[PDB]
């Protein structure tokens, strides 16, 4: 009836997905196996005697992470033809990605969307999930867009990408993937949320007390984003939101559509049970700045527009309360021409808590997605760093001979830099 | 039910005939005194094909041996299972052709052949109604080469509509014993082009080809050779002894592989022929098999394929396996080896599953070709056949004994168009 | 009072109808003797105290096939004069098993044929099974067909041929075997269905996913589809159809006769785990192209007549729903002179798994048999391959030298031209 396409692309999508998979069972009380022992039609589907398929689709062209989920715990709860593998990998090109091998596969993959996606009308959006820095999460992630704007044209389609980190790399191409990328999900994406790899680590660093979390601990963090931005689909709630209405609230013009992310509380067993977790003071900490899951200052930019939802026992009044002593605060501010500036929704179910993971169970949490113009130094950086790398032409040959032509470098560039030039103007 | 009358002519012809019972009676399970052990149905349900009962429990393979001389009958009969045979069944000669065509068809062998046809007539009118023959012998000597297809044309007159499968060693190509091939040779090939069902062809050169390079035996003597043959030999006539998913008999495999019916000459294969080294480390699988069938070096005829085309060519599988990769590896062949099959003839290759491998093995194959890369032997032995004819030489040891000189012009002129029928269709 | 004859002539007949007579037993709960510890009246006799036989003649020139029938577990269950055996194969020759060896073995069938028909008159009609690429399946098809449609005229004569597929052959004389045997097949049967071997094969690689099938899987999935045709006839349902209803209801011109088949659902325990079967969806994968039987794509032909046995769980509503979601779909075709394209069938009773086979226990199952212009394709291929093969008169010798004279080859050609042109005539 009303339902979510969950789209995973490269191994960062597929690793992510897995977390927030595990979740999104066992919240709702599903098995492995699939089977429980219709607030659940959102992510899953019927098949016979109560048993439950998600409705995603897990797709890299590399075998060996796909193949690991195939023979794991959750071997059958996927359906078989949902986990797509290629045979080689895309091997940090975008070109390969886009190109030489990723044609190959996306037939294969609009197959399976378009029969998940006819089961019923009224298909609420999709929900990509992928890398900028990789290849082909990068290459087969664009290529994935065009076909899907040209065919399911007025669905609203989110993404979450698992940008590049100021400091840390893993990767030494991956500025041209990431330049090449962003010029590419300009115009096939409607809303994109930034998560960067060192906002996570030092969010689990100064708030969990971990000292030494690896990719798993990031994944279960970026999975109650997700938990928390569909709860209101899920569940019943006080004032919901559908995904329909992010977009509209949170998006002013066509090519402003990158938001940062915040959650909050995100304490361990030893810290919650010290913590009062007012509605106030979990608002507070969500828009601090060292709370922000980007790695973007938002001091030196001005708020455009700010959603906040609140999902466990939250009254309306302590809402109001808390939202307007941001509004009075002045080392945040908001820009003129938005008076405004807020979206608010509550929920009832409180935040389930996965076995053995590292976040308590808390009574509630906030998780805030907000457009600032602080976006213009995350493009910044980049832009130095590509122009460094293109000057003396370093790694064009292995783009160049594999099938994309000179120039699209160049046309990535003066779009990025027109992107540049327009949260500029905005903000004046 | 269907029988197959065994001939076994010339020396050649006796001692791979010797281990050609070997093996058949292992495979069926019968012991040397002609006892059954081994108690399963299968291998009694089909005995009759080679076997006649003694009313004593005994069992006495239907196979008739003839030869010109006494010693080397002899030596089959003092081996292992040479109290199998009937005594009855041994026919002799005492003086011998000496490697001579015209005394082995003509002069020495027509006093024994009315003694020798009264014993073919006696076990092939005996049962209920008679499928084919089959006859093993030489084409480089004088009694398996003269006298051996003395029988094939009388026999076939006998029993006009009835198979007649022949295992015919050639001349070697390179080094040769009996230094009178060529006439043994052409003499016979162009009245057994005209008397015989099916004739697969086998070479000692390809075989001493197999031992080196495959098996990888140091010695390799005339019981191994034999053995060899006997498998391929074993292997034609699986599904008459045994059940199987997909069924071919003799006369099934004789309309799938002769387009026109001048042209009946086969090229045999056998796989798997591993080393004991190399048995422990090789996949036996369905497309491994294939892969080792379709290989130059396992043919044992010594005539490149490659530089001919498959006119049509068969497989009998041997073993449980699945029909699938039975049947898309024969697709596979044909659509990677474009060039090496006939155009004109769509799908050339036919394949057929019998349920029971040979003993040891889980699964074996036996290959029947059709090619038109027999005509290098044809070429090869008219030749040298005549090189010889031209001089007049060693002729007057058949002239003398009531071979004309017509006769050698129209063997050459009956050889010389079969070369240029395979080069028609190539 | 009313009941069915079959007839299995050939290796593939008589290989194929001991799987569909394994099913059989086991449907009606009859023990391989042939007792149970009147429903079951239209397949089985009733000989004595409460002991049945089939009513089935086995028929061929090979006694390595039906030996092994004989000495089985099944040796008791059918009448030994029933399992009828030459002495000498036909050896893949139409010449062979039609004019020499045909005539001492065809007496003994039609006595056998006689006096089970002589039962109880009333019997709806005959079932024969046989290979067409084969020599005794194609040439004592013709020769039996001609005796019954001279003795029986105003019979029913349905034939189930294993038709030779498009690129796997297993002989080389099958394309001069294909053409003189529809030649006869033209004549003197009623409704032909043609089934196709690598057509299951492929079935059994997507959807039960065996890589490796023997001849005993594909058997099995020929019994389901035997079985679900004549399960209105054995048991009630709510809109049962006969035998006779079949030719009213599928073949609209006298020679336009040729039909497919699909089967839906065949899933394995892997896959009936995770499906919902609902009537929607087994008719969507029913009508999907690569779960047709034949290995002939329906996309570019016409549906002529459609024929939908739906057998289980099925309420007569869900099928009207489906079949409209069928019509308003664009990606078939029908004819426009057949308005009114379906005939749906229901019975009660769900379709019965053999222990140790390898579908899955399925509540409710299709059976689709469907009359397409897109026939013209697979009689089209034959037609070539006999071309080739006939150009320079290969393999013709073992035919016209052992019976039959130069110029029927020529006679069945231009029937199979006739037919051509037929087909085409009837789609513009």
């Amino acid at each position: 009836m009303r339902e979510v396409i969950s789209i995973h692309v490269g191994q960062a999508g597929i690793q992510i997905g897995n977390a927030c998979w595990e979740l999104f069972c066992l919240e709702h009380g599903i098995q492995p196996d699939g089977q429980m022992p219709d607030a659940f039609n959102t992510f899953f589907s019927e098949t016979g005697a109560g048993k439950h398929v998600p409705r995603c689709v897990f797709l890299d062209l590399e075998p060996t992470v796909v193949d690991e989920v195939r023979t794991g715990t959750y071997r059958h709860l996927f359906h078989p033809e949902q986990l797509i593998s290629g045979k080689e990998d895309a091997a940090n090109n975008f070109a390969r990605g886009h190109y030489t091998i990723g044609k190959e596969i996306v037939d294969l993959s609009l197959d399976r969307i378009r029969k998940l996606a006819d089961n019923c009308t009224g298909l609420q959006g999709f929900l990509m999930f992928n890398a900028v820095g990789g290849g082909t999460g990068s290459g087969l992630g664009c290529l994935l867009l065009e076909r899907l704007s040209v065919d399911y044209g007025k669905k609203s389609k989110l993404n979450f990408c698992s940008w590049p980190s100021p400091q840390v790399s893993t990767a030494v191409v991956e500025p041209y993937n990431s330049v090449l990328s962003t010029h590419s999900l300009l115009e096939h994406t409607d809303v994109a949320v930034m998560l960067d790899n060192e906002a996570i680590y030092d969010i689990c660093r100064r708030n969990l007390d971990i000292e030494r979390p690896t990719y798993t601990n990031l994944n279960r963090l970026i999975a109650q984003v997700i938990s928390s931005l569909t709860a209101s689909l899920r569940f019943d709630g006080a004032l919901n939101v559908d995904v329909t209405e992010f977009q509209t609230n949170l998006v002013p013009y066509p090519r402003i559509h990158f938001m940062l992310s915040s959650y909050a509380p995100i304490i361990s067993a030893e810290k919650a049970y010290h913590e009062q977790l007012s509605v106030a003071e979990i608002t507070n900490s969500a828009f601090e700045p060292a709370s922000m899951m980007a790695k973007c200052d938002p001091r030196h930019g001005k708020y455009m527009a700010c959603c906040l939802m609140y999902r466990g026992d939250v009254v309306p009044k302590d809402v109001n309360a808390a939202v307007a002593t941001i509004k009075t605060k002045r080392t945040i501010q908001f820009v003129d021409w938005c008076p405004t500036g807020f979206k608010c929704g509550i929920n009832y179910q409180p935040p389930t808590v996965v076995p053995g993971g590292d976040l308590a169970k808390v009574m509630r949490a906030v998780c805030m997605i907000s457009n600032s113009t602080a976006i213009a130094e995350v493009f910044s950086r980049m832009d130095h760093k590509f122009d460094l790398m293109y000057a003396k032409r370093a790694f064009v040959h292995w783009y160049v001979g594999e099938g994309m032509e000179e120039g699209e470098f160049s046309e990535a560039r003066e779009d990025l830099a027109a992107l540049e030039k327009d949260y500029e103007e905005v903000g004046i | 039910m269907r029988e197959i009358v065994h001939v076994q002519g010339g020396q050649c012809g006796n001692q791979i005939g010797a281990k050609f019972w070997e093996v058949i009676s292992d495979e069926h399970g019968i012991d040397p005194t002609g006892t059954y052990c081994g108690d399963s149905d299968l291998q009694l349900e089909r005995i009759n094909v080679f076997y006649n009962e003694a009313t004593g429990g005994r069992f006495v393979p239907r196979a008739i041996l003839m030869d010109l001389e006494p010693g080397t009958m002899d030596s089959v009969r003092a081996g292992p299972f040479g109290q199998l045979f009937r005594p009855d069944n041994f026919v002799f000669g005492q003086t011998g052709a000496g490697n001579n065509w015209a005394k082995g068809h003509y002069t020495e062998g027509a006093e024994l052949i009315d003694s020798v046809l009264d014993v073919v007539r006696k076990e092939a009118e005996g049962c209920d109604c008679l499928q084919g023959f089959q006859i093993t012998h030489s084409l480089g000597g004088g009694t398996g080469s003269g006298m051996g297809t003395l029988l094939i044309s009388k026999v076939r007159e006998e029993y006009p509509d009835r198979i007649m499968e022949t295992f015919s060693v050639f001349p070697s190509p390179k080094v040769s014993d009996t230094v009178v091939e060529p006439y043994n040779a052409t003499l016979s090939v162009h009245q057994l082009v005209e008397n015989a069902d099916e004739v697969q062809v086998i070479d000692n050169e390809a075989l001493y080809d197999i031992c080196f390079r495959t098996l990888k035996l140091t010695t390799p003597t005339y019981g191994d050779l034999n053995h060899l043959v006997s498998a391929a030999m074993s292997g034609v006539t699986c599904c008459l002894r045994f059940p199987g998913q997909l069924n071919s008999d003799l006369r099934k495999l004789a309309v799938n592989l002769i387009p026109f019916p001048r042209l009946h000459f086969f090229l045999i294969g056998f796989a798997p022929l591993t080393s004991r080294g190399s048995q422990q480390y090789r996949a036996l699988s369905v497309p491994e098999l294939t892969q080792q069938m379709f290989d130059a070096k396992n043919m044992m005829c010594a005539s490149d394929p490659r530089h001919g085309r498959y006119l049509t060519a068969s497989a009998m599988f041997r073993g449980r396996m699945s029909t699938k990769e039975v049947d898309e590896q024969m697709l596979n062949v044909q659509n990677k080896n474009s060039s090496y099959f006939v155009e004109w003839i769509p799908n050339n290759m036919k394949s057929s599953v019998c349920d029971i491998p040979p003993k040891g093995l889980k699964m074996s194959v036996t290959f029947v070709g059709n090619s038109t890369a027999i005509q290098e032997m044809f070429k090869r032995v008219s030749d040298q056949f005549t090189a010889m004819f031209r001089r007049k030489a060693f002729l007057h040891w058949y002239t003398g004994e009531g071979m004309d000189e017509m006769e050698f012009t129209e063997a050459e002129s009956n050889m010389n168009d079969l070369v240029s029928e395979y080069q028609q269709y190539q």
